[PDB]
């Protein structure tokens, strides 16, 4: 069904949350902290294909 | 002792089993030092005229 | 979602554009974290109440 079709877009096709490795609270002697993020989004027709 | 249905053997897990809960702060954005030890305030602003 | 540019973009850079024909402006700015928030303050004429 159609509903069917939205739902694997809807998957398939999603926004993923970046973070922050070494966030508040962290662990004692971390010196280092970096944004992190994850691409799912899809950019081309072949993808959606 | 919130009872979780295990997935590996269909057995009910506690939630300290895969988890430590404990009463934090909902936030850790900010700290502050008075003279140089631990403490809490907030900064209150004038009102208009 | 942060995305570091549809914040500027429909966001901040459409809310600029309806304050710069704001009565008695005297400028306005925009600074924005990728991380979180997002502000932008308008600076009026100095008198204005």
């Amino acid at each position: 069904s159609i509903s069917d079709v939205n739902n694997a877009i809807r998957e398939n096709n999603v926004e993923i949350a970046p973070g922050r490795l070494g966030d508040l609270p962290a662990e004692k002697g971390q010196l280092i902290t970096i944004p992190l993020s994850a691409q799912g989004q899809l950019s081309s027709l072949e993808q959606f294909k | 002792n919130i009872s979780l249905k295990s997935k590996t053997n269909g057995s009910v897990i506690k939630l300290s089993d895969v988890a430590n809960v404990e009463i934090g702060s909902q936030a850790y954005n900010f700290a502050i030092l008075e003279n140089g030890k631990p403490a809490t305030a907030a900064a209150i602003q004038l009102s208009p005229g | 979602g942060a995305t570091a540019k549809t914040i500027n973009d429909s966001v901040v850079t459409l809310i600029e554009r309806e304050l710069s024909g704001v009565k008695n402006l005297l400028y306005y700015s925009a600074t924005t974290d990728t991380s979180g928030t997002a502000e932008i303050t308008a600076t009026f004429k100095p008198g204005t109440d």
